[PDB]
């Protein structure tokens, strides 16, 4: 009772169902680094203008 | 006006100075801190972008 596959049939992706469980870590990654410590907070101006020398703002 | 308002102006560009000064120091301090150890927003040098990378499933299983 065999069919032959039609054209395109064999080419396409299927699901599949399987009781081995998912790898979490595949690729055996270390602990990623944290990000730096992000500095939130208003905008106040600058204090006392750009502080250059002898230019008061 | 009198020596009151010399006076007192005096204390204010004095205090005012004294702020500028801790202020440059404190800067000199951050900026070496940084450089040294980049962890703050400054000295953040460059690094390839992550979302350039493929992660859909190629010819070779082995990625």
């Amino acid at each position: 009772g065999w069919v032959r596959p039609d054209l395109g049939q064999l080419s396409k992706v299927t699901k599949v169902k399987t009781d081995r469980p998912l790898p979490e870590n595949p690729y055996h990654s270390r602990a990623r680094p944290e990000p730096n410590p992000v500095i939130e907070g208003d905008l106040k101006p600058a204090k006392h203008g750009t502080r250059f020398f002898f230019w008061t703002v | 006006d009198g020596p009151e308002k010399n006076y007192e102006k005096t204390l204010a560009i004095l205090q005012i100075e004294s702020e500028k000064a801790e202020l440059r120091l404190k800067e000199q301090e951050v900026r070496r801190l940084m450089r040294a150890r980049g962890d703050g927003p400054w000295y953040q040098f460059p690094t390839p972008e992550k979302e350039f990378i493929d992660h859909s499933p190629k010819a070779t299983p082995d990625n």
